[PDB]
This record gives structure tokens, C-alpha cells and sequence, in this order.
RNA sequence: AAGAACCUUACCAGGUCUUGACAUCCUCUGACAAUCCUAGAGAUAGGACGUCCCGGGGCAGAGUGACAGGUGGUGCA
RNA sequence: GUUGGGCACUCUAAGGUGACUGCCGGUGACAAACCGGAGGAAGGUGGGGAUGACGUCAAAUCAUCAUGCCCCUUAUGACCUGGGCUACACACGUGCUACAAUGGACAGAACAAAGGGCAGCGAAACCGCGAGGUUAAGCCAAUCCCACAAAUCUGUUCUCAGUUCGGAUCGCAGUCUGCAACUCGACUGCGUGAAGCUGGAAUCGCUAGUAAUCGCGGAUCAGCAUGCCGCGGUGAAUACGUUCC
């Protein structure tokens, strides 16, 4: 069951299955299958070719995998070459959305080191 | 750490032909569990291990 | 995060020096306090001294920061790691 | 009719003061809509007792604004007199809507 | 038509029961009690007093309730149903009152008291 | 406490099997006080007794507690230096209430997807008692038979 | 840090407050208007033996009365300082003032004017036990139940700072019936503050 | 608090953002009540003493 | 602390002031001022426009030296 | 319950009644008192609250306020902008959310209490996926509004995985408040999808409408709470006993 170079789980429903593709989430599957017809419920080995053509053509008009992780990386890129204060907080690996810093902060310092 | 659940076994049945070895076997396996299959030569041990 | 409706917000006082730097095509350091103050197009090229709370920091304005606040470009506390 | 509310902090004088504002318009012979009791309205204050941290000290009090509703059915002129006459203690607000 | 009216009340509910001339059928604000009370052991719990006096189909018991969750309804029914078989008949007090139909059961939410996350429930406490 | 007994408290009968014990041990299964999960949790496990075994489930489950209730347990003591375990009798309401308390924790324990099942399949294992919650009976009265010497001791 | 205000345990139980008007939307300015009043006439009367002073208001006018021992020294000679009172409130509250002046019979029941005439005794450099002991007698001739005074600061200009109480028959704090009046002082010395304390128990109710 | 500091809040600020609220008897800037515009310690001392109308204390 | 973006705010950098941001005196005089325009990051300046409310009941400014002023220290006064 | 009509019932709130070992039996000194019983809504200070003795800790607060003494006075006073109080190799206290099937998701039927509202609460209608927006009814309130309570129950789906659990972090695009959300706000949408599989030594709260769990409101407040102070919903287990700490 690949779809946009992604082996979907083919045991799983369709709308989960679809979420296993990096940029597409619970919402935007539902769409996908909106807009592509498709019944949620069907499970993704029960998919005709027909219903999966279409998916994989709605597919293609969203930025995912690749696509997705090329923008953000070059939007990284952006913050810590125009020397913003949020580019220094990324390279340093601390909250960059104001989180406070003194207590926890641990998803971007990463486990304790002490000392 | 990984989950609770590793095995479950409901209405287990296996036969041989028509030998049973053993029917209606309900039985399951957490994690951490230390199991010794307890039987005679011949008992089906080693038979259960391969259908797990 | 401010409203659409509203705008872009800057300082007037530091778009009228912006503006007469404009006219006259020159290119002198503004120093300034309005850290609050979003880069605009019109910055671009120019060296705009913003305070940090001690001192103006000149901070060269690239095509790339419009959009930004002066203020994120001169952060205001000093710390080199513990030790 | 006529339409009479009493707020008061203390009860003891609303009731005194309604008993007056009854009894002046039977006597002009309008029929009075007895005081009807409603609902006292308790504000509570939790604050701090000690000047300085004990955060756990508190102390509580609060302010109970009891109310009188007085309709007055088949007014009569005399009365509409008789209800603005009556001077009632400071301390009991009349609220006189027709 | 004759009818025995009680006044029942449980935590922040009460309830106004009517027994008349009926079947045993229970009307809770014009429904049937399964309905409104899903629980059979509320159900069980309500219908009791008609039980210990063998009443069960001889009265239709219409409530009118306001407040309190579905189980403190369920407690003031059947208390102003036990309030009102007195009425019907002065003899059903003493197994009513035996069995404790009668009591007000006065348990309510205690008060929240300062320096403590509960009616009791204080706050974690530490010596270092 | 010290000033003497406290008044127990009752509870009522459950509705479908007029049974008290049934209703003190859908308590013991409640979490976070909601008692609707444990009642559906109970009926639909004595349903699983009664159609897997074909017996009443009722006979089932008290069969299944007359194997789990202790008679003796053991109580702690220090003496000097080393502590005893005192062997002491059980009240009759204790032992109702450590079957019903070590079934619904063993049962927990077991390794079935949904309470119900795991529930019934315990209570079978304690109608034939090869269950786990058995064994803490078992382990119970070889603490108690072991330190008999000990009996004694008191209170 | 131990003892509730006697007064504050029994308002609205047994006791009234001297604020004695209802407002809504006004609160808060008719509150403080009341507090700049209440300074003023402590101030303008500090020497006339002013305890208590009620507060009344009605539509625009606020109907004053003063509780003074010495009702001639504030009235003055036919109502001169009363009639300058007058015009002074007149000026702070912007509003229509009526006084009225209440002669206390038993000035020695007061808790407030025992507190302040001790206090006064205290600046004098008068012994704080013969002040408290002398002002405890009087009372109770009185006709107080039970009186308890309390010195505290540094007594006759120690180092180390210490309380003195001196009580006379009952005065029981806990029982909220009892019409315990109650009233602090403070006198300003050469070595600093000497806080006192009444408490006067004039029977139950 | 300051005199200067209740000068400068009893003054209209540059924004009406700035105004803020001190207990008018003492100055304090935390814990005012609205409803009686006093910090905590002056309601406190002033209710104590009966001059804060159907303020008394609370239990239930 | 029953609410640190400014304010709060007591701390730091920089720009500023000295009967003073706040108060009772003294005196002189008469409105102070508000409101804009320009300059400044703003405080502040510069101008402009009017120019006292009922002996002073006042209100205001200008000078004046008494003073003010401190969330500065000591809760072991 | 809408209109007429009524206040019966509930409810609201003033004044009353009620609980006193007052009565019956035993025990005890015949005393105090104790054990049981009736009646009653309630029985042995019914439940909770307020109320905190003499003193101890030279406990806390000169930063609420006040104040002796000392210190500064073109400065330790006063004004302004910006910054800091939000830092971050790291240790601790108190909490929140979780690690899932007694659950997640979706859908339907319900059921509270207590409080707040005039520059305030703001309906209904219309627009937006949503935060919100336009217009605007009603209400200075037992009337109108905040305001849809949520767990729960009933169906459907998921089927034991670091997942349809978990929500951190981060990217993008927005809303609202405010002169102004860079440092440093809350919320929303899209995407991203971390640790976490019930926790070592040790340690805490609670004796009943309590613990546990579920929501709701309020003070402060233009905006901002997982905190604090209140409210109800569901609602347990256990106390044998005083050997031990
Ligand atoms: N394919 C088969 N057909 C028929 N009989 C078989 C087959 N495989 C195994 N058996 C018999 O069935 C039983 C299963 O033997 P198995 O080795 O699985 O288990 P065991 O005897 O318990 O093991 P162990 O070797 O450990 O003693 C033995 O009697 C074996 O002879
Ligand atoms: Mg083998
Ligand atoms: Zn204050």
C-alpha cells in the first residue's frame, strides 16, 4: 500500500492509515476522502486500485514527506541565518516560544546532565 | 519497557491427524511472566512453542 | 499575531526618519528604542541602532527579516554558559 | 399598580421599614401585595489575616443584601402621597417604580 | 381524583410525589422513570417502599423533581413516596419507618475550607 | 481507633440477584466513584459464568469465595530483635472482605482484553481454585501454619 | 496573632455598625467619603473626648452624630465650633451635613476614651502600672462586670520591650453574647510607640 | 508606598492601559478590592471596626 | 503576589531635574492652565491661543528658607 | 407555566416549634456518669463553620500602615524610554496532563449547585472549519444574560500498538485585548507527534456524602491560572485493636 513513496499500513482504516504520510493529519485525510469519495471505514487492503488512483492523485496537490520537510528545514535555515533571536534559541536548543527555562524545558535540552 | 499483554490463547486446540494433543486450552502471558511447560515426553511442549 | 485588521504596527517616529532617509536616498545608523517597531520593506538596507536595554545595537536590515520586529534582532540578555 | 423593592444589610430594619410602607397604603385604602420575601443575595470575601506571608491564614466575610418586594394593587391618589411621605431609616434603599 | 401527596428531598433534589388509584406505573416530569433513571438499582431503590407494603400496582406515582444528579432524584423519590403512603395509610409507618424509608437522609457537600483542597483533603505536606 | 468498634456501614442488595455480597463486590471493582462501569462490568461477566459454565453464575461466584476467604492470616509483630508473624483468626467479615478485595486485584492482573472476561475467567479459577488469587489464599494459611508457634503472641 | 478583635467577632450578632446606609452603584465613594470624615472629626475633636461617630445618609444629606463625653467643648458657645463643623464638612463632602451631638453619661465605660485618656497618660511619663491600675478602678465604680487593660512597647524606655495587663472581675472574650466593648491607643513617646488595649464588659444582652 | 508613587497613579498616565488600581487609605498596589477599593489590610482593620457597611464575618 | 508585555516596579543602562513628583507655611501677583504646531525615545523644551471662580471664601501661579522627600538601615529598639 | 386563573405544592425569608439523657430498662454509690430501648427529621457536644487561655519560638513583617534611633539630601530623593523581575550545565517543594480498553473517537438522551453582570452582562439572527466577527433583543436583575454543566446512560467504531494512547516541542497561518504580544500574553486552524508501558531509596492525604473522580462559578483582571477561594454531580474501602513508631 504505497502512496506518495509511503508503505500505508493496509490493515488499519483509511482515514488512520492516510495519516502515516508526513504532512497529513486525522483533518486532511478526512478531506482526502471527501473530496476523493472514498468510505472511511473500508479497510486499506480492501482498497480497489481505482479508489487508491484517486487518492494518490489528491495526494500530489499537498506538500508531504519531502516536500514537507525540505519547507520547514529551509524555514529553520531562514531564523538562524537572518541572526533573529529565535534562530539563536534553535541552535542552542532552548524554548523558543517564550517557555520558561529554569524548571522543565526538557523536550529541547534533552535528559538531565548533572552536576 | 514494553507492554502487558504477549499471549493469548482461547479455545487453543491442536490435533494431529486424529490425535488430540490438546483442546480447549485457554491460557495467556504477560510480560515478566517465567513459565515452565510442565508435561511428559511426548505432551506437546515443544508443538506449542512452534504455534507461538 | 496582531490583528490583520490593524495592520502592521511601527513606531511612527521611526518610519518618519525612515522616510526622510528615503527622499534624500542617504543611508545613516538611526538609533532608536522602539524594539516593538515590525521591519518593513521600506528598512530594507538600512543600519537601524536599536536599544537592548543598555547600548544600540546596529543591526543591518536584509530583504529577509521584513516582517520582524527590530526588537528580535538585538536580544537583551548576556549569557556565555554556565561553568 | 405600584411596585415597591426594599434592599437592606439588616433584616430587622427592613422589616420595620416594610411594616410602615404596608400599613400607609392600606390605610389609604389601596389592597397591598403582602412583602414578598426574596432571595437574599450573600457576597463572600476570602482575604488574607496576616500582614505578611501565611498564606494558609485567611479569614472570611461576607455581605448579605436582604430584598422586599411591596406591590400595591388598586392605588388610590391619596396613596401615591402617603408612599413618598414615609421617611424610612437611613440604611434601607426604596426603589418606587409606577 | 384522591390522591396522597408526599414531599420527598435528597442532597440538592426534591421531589414531589402524587400516589393515585393506579398500576404501579412511575411518571418522573411526564416520563417513564426508565427513561429519566437509567440504573436499575436506582429504579429497585425508588420502587421500595411500595415493596415492603405489597403497594407495588396499586398507585401510579407521579413526581415532579428539580436538582441534584440522577441518584439523589432517585433517593427523593422514593422518600416522598414512603412520606406519602403515610397519608394513604397511618398503619405502613412502622415497617416504613423499621426499614429507615422515613429518615431524611441529611448528608450534603461539606463546605470547602481554606487552606485545604477539600471538604478534608489537605494539601500535600513535607518536613524537607 | 482507641474509644472502641465503629458502627459498620450497610449496603443494599444488588437488584438483579438480591445478593449483598454481589453488591459489595461491584464497590470493590468501582473506580473514581462510578458505580454504572462496575455494575455492566459484573452483569456482563456473570453472564460469561452462566454461558460458559451453564450453571447459575450466582452458585458460581460463591462457590469461587468459599475457595478464595482466608481462615487465618497473619499479623506483624516486633519482638526485640527479629519481628514475628502473629498467626490470628479471621472475622467472618474480614473474610469476605479479602475475597472479594484479592479477586478483584488479581483479576486485574490477568491477562484477558476487558475486565468482564478477565473477571469471569477469575472467578472460574477460583470455582476450581487454580487461580491466582487461590494462591494468595494458599500462601496465607502456609505463613500462618509456619509461624503457629508464634499464636501466643498477642495483642 | 491569636485573639480575634472583640468588636469584629460581634458585628451583626450583638453589635451595629456605626455606618449605618445603604448604597449600590455609590459604594466605594460614599465608603472613603466616610473614612475622610471619620479622620477629620478625630483630628478637629482630639482633645473633645470623641468615641463614636455614626454616619447616616439620605439622597444627598448625610446626618452626623458624634458621641462625645464633653458635648460642651465641641458644641462651643451657641454652636460655634458645632456650626463651624458644619461648614467644614460641608466643604469636604461637597454634600448637606447635619450633626448631632450624643452626651456619653458614663465616660469612664468607653472603651475608646479609656484607651485614648490612658494613652494620654502615657506621653505624660505617668507610671504604666499606677495608669492602668488607677484607670481600672474607675471603671469598675462604674459598673463594669470586668476591665482589662494592656500596656505594651518599652516600658519606661527598656531596651527590651514587654506587655503589661492588669484585668478586675470577668471578661469573657468567647462568649459571643457578652457586650464586650473594646478600643486601642497609641501613645508617642521619646523611645517610641506604647500601644494600649481596653476591654470593658458591661453585661450580657 | 512612595508618595511620589501615589502622586503618579493618581495622575491620568500616558495610556489608559496604565491606570491601575492602590488601596486609596495606605497606597498599596496588591490585593484592592473593587468593590470597596481597599487592600486587604485596610478592609480588614476597617471592617473589624464596623465601618464597613453589612460587611461582617463569615461562617457556614 | 486576589493577575511582572508598558503600568505595576521598588532593580539595571541611558537621557534628565533640584522648596523639588508629594505637604503646611510665608510672601508677590494675578489664572493656572487645557489645546494644538515644531523638536525629542520620552521626560522635556520652544512657540501659539486664550488670561482668574465667589476684603479674600478662594483658586492659581511665580520667588523665598523653614522644609519636603526615602519600598534607605535596624523586626535583636 | 405559554394566557386566563390560582399559591394549593415546591421555593424564597422573617417570626415560631424541635434535642433536653427530657422518658423506659439495666449498670453505677444512692453520685456524676455509662450501656441499651421507644418516639422522632434528627440521640447522646446530629454535621460543618466562627470562636484560638497563660505563654513558647529575641518566630514573621521597619516593603500595607505607623514609629525610636542611625544614615542620604544637585542624591540613597524626583522624571523618562528601553531592559530585568520570565536568564539556565543543574538540585528541591507544590501541582497539571498522562502512560490507556473501567479506554480513545463519533453520535443521541439527559440531570446541578453556587456565584457574577452598567460601560457591564450581552440573547437571537447572519458570517467563519475554529478562535471570533456584524447587528442587536433583554437586564441595574428570583424577570434578561453569563449559561451548552461534565462525568453518567445509550448506541457505533477502534482491538492491545508507543497505537485512533499521550500530548511536549516545533513550522505555518490566524483571532482577541491593548499605544504596543521581539525579549514576554491567552486562544484557534493546519502540520509536526517528544518523553511516558504505573515509577528506587523513601514519603503524603483521608474515618462519609469523606477520599477518589467530574465539571461550574468567583476574587484579582483591558488581556492572561494547571494557582487560590467557593459550588454541586457520581461516590467508595476500612477502623479487629493499642504490641510497635
Ligand atoms: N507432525 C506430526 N505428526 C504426528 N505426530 C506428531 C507430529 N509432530 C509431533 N508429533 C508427536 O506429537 C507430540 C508432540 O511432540 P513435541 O516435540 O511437539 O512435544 P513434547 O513431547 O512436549 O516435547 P519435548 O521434545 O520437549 O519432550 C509427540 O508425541 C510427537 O511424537
Ligand atoms: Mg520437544
Ligand atoms: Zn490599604
Amino acid at each position: 500500500a504505497r502512496i506518495a513513496g509511503v508503505d500505508i499500513p493496509r490493515d488499519k482504516r483509511v482515514v488512520i492509515s492516510l495519516t502515516y504520510i508526513f504532512g497529513i493529519g486525522r483533518t486532511t485525510a478526512q478531506q482526502v476522502l471527501k473530496e476523493a469519495g472514498v468510505s472511511e471505514d473500508t479497510r486499506v487492503r480492501d482498497l480497489t486500485e481505482e479508489e487508491l488512483g484517486k487518492i494518490r492523485d489528491i495526494i500530489d496537490k499537498l506538500k508531504v514527506e519531502g516536500d514537507l520537510r525540505r519547507e520547514v528545514s529551509l524555514n529553520i535555515k531562514r531564523l538562524i541565518e537572518i541572526g533573529s533571536y529565535r534562530g539563536i534559541r534553535h541552535r542552542r536548543g532552548l524554548p523558543v516560544r517564550g517557555q520558561n527555562s529554569k524548571n522543565n524545558a526538557r523536550t529541547r535540552k534533552g535528559p538531565r546532565r548533572t552536576v | 519497557k514494553r507492554g502487558k499483554r504477549i499471549i493469548e490463547a482461547k479455545k487453543l486446540t491442536k490435533m494431529f491427524d486424529d490425535r488430540i494433543l490438546f483442546q480447549d486450552s485457554p491460557f495467556y502471558i504477560n510480560h515478566g511472566d517465567r513459565i515452565g511447560l510442565l508435561g511428559e515426553n511426548g505432551c506437546g511442549k515443544t508443538t506449542l512453542i512452534k504455534m507461538i | 499575531a496582531r490583528s490583520l485588521k490593524k495592520g502592521p504596527f511601527v513606531d511612527g517616529h521611526l518610519m518618519t526618519k525612515i522616510e526622510k532617509l528615503n527622499e534624500t536616498d542617504k543611508k545613516q545608523v538611526v538609533k532608536t528604542w522602539s524594539r516593538r517597531s515590525t521591519i518593513f520593506p521600506q528598512f530594507i538596507g538600512h543600519t537601524i541602532a536599536v536599544y537592548d536595554g543598555r547600548k544600540h545595537v546596529p543591526v543591518f536590515i536584509s530583504e529577509d527579516m521584513v516582517g520582524h520586529k527590530l526588537g528580535e534582532f538585538a536580544p537583551t540578555r548576556t549569557y556565555k554558559g554556565h561553568a | 399598580k405600584i411596585r415597591i423593592r426594599l434592599k437592606a444589610y439588616d433584616h430587622r430594619i427592613l422589616d420595620q421599614s416594610a411594616e410602615k410602607i404596608v400599613e400607609t397604603a392600606k390605610r389609604s385604602g389601596a389592597s397591598v401585595s403582602g412583602p414578598i420575601p426574596l432571595p437574599t443575595e450573600k457576597s463572600v470575601y476570602t482575604i488574607l489575616r496576616a500582614v505578611h506571608k501565611y498564606k494558609d491564614s485567611r479569614e472570611q466575610f461576607e455581605m448579605r443584601t436582604h430584598k422586599r418586594l411591596i406591590d400595591i394593587v388598586n392605588p388610590t391618589p391619596q396613596t401615591v402621597d402617603a408612599l413618598m411621605r414615609l421617611d424610612l431609616p437611613s440604611g434601607v434603599d426604596i426603589e418606587i417604580k409606577l | 381524583q384522591v390522591q396522597y401527596y408526599g414531599t420527598g428531598r435528597r442532597k440538592s433534589s426534591v421531589a414531589r410525589v402524587r400516589l393515585v388509584p393506579g398500576e404501579g406505573r412511575i411518571v418522573v416530569n411526564n416520563r417513564e422513570i426508565s427513561e429519566h433513571i437509567p440504573s436499575a438499582a436506582l429504579i429497585e431503590d425508588i420502587k421500595q417502599p411500595l415493596t415492603l407494603t405489597e403497594t407495588a400496582g396499586t398507585y401510579d406515582v407521579l413526581v415532579n423533581v428539580h436538582g441534584g444528579g440522577l441518584s439523589g432524584q432517585a433517593g427523593a423519590i422514593r422518600h416522598g413516596i414512603a412520606r406519602a403512603l403515610l397519608e394513604a395509610d397511618p398503619e405502613y409507618r412502622t415497617t416504613l419507618k423499621r426499614a429507615g424509608l422515613l429518615t431524611r437522609d441529611a448528608r450534603m457537600k461539606e463546605r470547602k475550607k481554606y487552606g485545604l483542597k477539600g471538604a478534608r483533603r489537605a494539601p500535600q505536606f513535607s518536613k524537607r | 481507633p482507641r474509644k472502641g468498634p465503629v458502627a459498620k456501614r450497610d449496603v443494599l442488595p444488588d437488584p438483579i440477584y438480591n445478593s449483598k455480597l454481589v453488591s459489595r463486590l461491584i464497590n470493590k471493582m468501582m473506580i473514581d466513584g462510578k458505580k454504572g462501569k462496575s455494575q455492566t462490568i459484573l452483569y456482563k461477566s456473570f453472564d460469561i459464568i452462566k454461558e460458559r459454565t451453564g450453571n447459575d453464575a450466582m452458585e458460581v461466584f460463591e462457590q469461587a469465595l468459599k475457595n478464595i476467604m482466608p481462615v487465618l492470616e497473619v499479623k506483624a509483630r516486633r519482638v526485640g530483635g527479629a519481628n514475628y508473624q502473629v498467626p490470628v483468626e479471621v472475622r467472618p467479615e474480614r473474610r469476605t472482605t479479602l475475597g472479594l478485595r484479592w479477586l478483584v486485584n488479581y483479576a486485574r492482573l490477568r491477562g484477558e482484553k476487558t475486565m468482564e472476561e478477565r473477571l469471569a475467567n477469575e472467578i472460574l479459577d477460583a470455582a476450581n481454585n487454580t487461580g491466582a488469587a487461590v494462591k494468595k489464599r494458599e500462601d496465607t494459611h502456609k505463613m500462618a501454619e509456619a509461624n503457629k508457634a508464634f499464636a501466643h503472641y498477642r495483642w | 496573632g491569636q485573639k480575634v478583635n472583640p468588636v469584629g467577632l460581634r458585628i451583626g450578632v450583638i453589635r451595629d455598625w456605626e455606618s449605618k446606609w445603604y448604597a449600590g452603584k455609590d459604594y466605594a465613594d460614599f465608603l472613603h467619603e466616610d473614612l475622610k470624615i471619620r479622620e477629620y472629626i478625630s483630628k478637629r475633636l482630639s482633645d473633645a473626648s470623641v468615641s463614636k461617630v455614626e454616619i447616616e445618609r439620605a439622597a444627598n444629606r448625610v446626618n452626623i452624630t458624634i458621641h462625645t463625653a464633653k458635648p460642651g467643648m465641641v458644641i462651643g458657645k451657641g454652636g460655634s465650633e458645632v456650626e463651624a463643623l458644619r461648614k467644614a464638612l460641608n466643604s469636604l463632602t461637597g454634600k448637606r451635613v447635619h450633626i448631632n451631638i450624643l452626651e456619653i453619661k458614663r465616660a469612664d465605660l468607653d472603651a475608646q476614651l479609656v484607651a485614648d485618656n490612658i494613652a494620654r497618660q502615657l506621653e505624660n511619663r505617668v507610671s504604666f502600672r499606677r495608669a492602668q491600675k488607677q484607670q481600672i478602678q474607675r471603671t469598675m465604680r462604674a459598673g463594669a462586670q470586668g476591665v482589662k487593660t494592656m500596656v505594651s512597647g518599652r516600658l519606661g524606655g527598656a531596651d527590651i520591650a514587654r506587655s503589661e495587663y492588669y484585668s478586675e472581675g470577668t471578661v469573657p472574650l468567647h462568649t459571643l453574647r457578652a457586650d464586650i466593648d473594646y478600643a486601642t491607643s497609641e501613645a508617642d513617646t521619646t523611645y517610641g510607640k506604647l500601644g494600649v488595649k481596653v476591654w470593658i464588659y458591661r453585661g450580657e444582652v | 508606598a512612595k508618595k511620589s508613587m501615589i502622586a503618579k497613579q493618581q495622575r491620568t498616565p500616558k495610556f489608559k492601559v496604565q491606570e491601575y488600581t492602590r488601596c486609596e487609605r495606605c497606597g498599596r498596589p496588591h490585593s484592592v478590592i473593587r468593590k470597596f477599593k481597599l487592600c486587604r489590610i485596610c478592609f480588614r482593620e476597617l471592617a473589624y471596626k464596623g465601618q464597613i457597611p453589612g460587611v461582617k464575618k463569615a461562617s457556614w
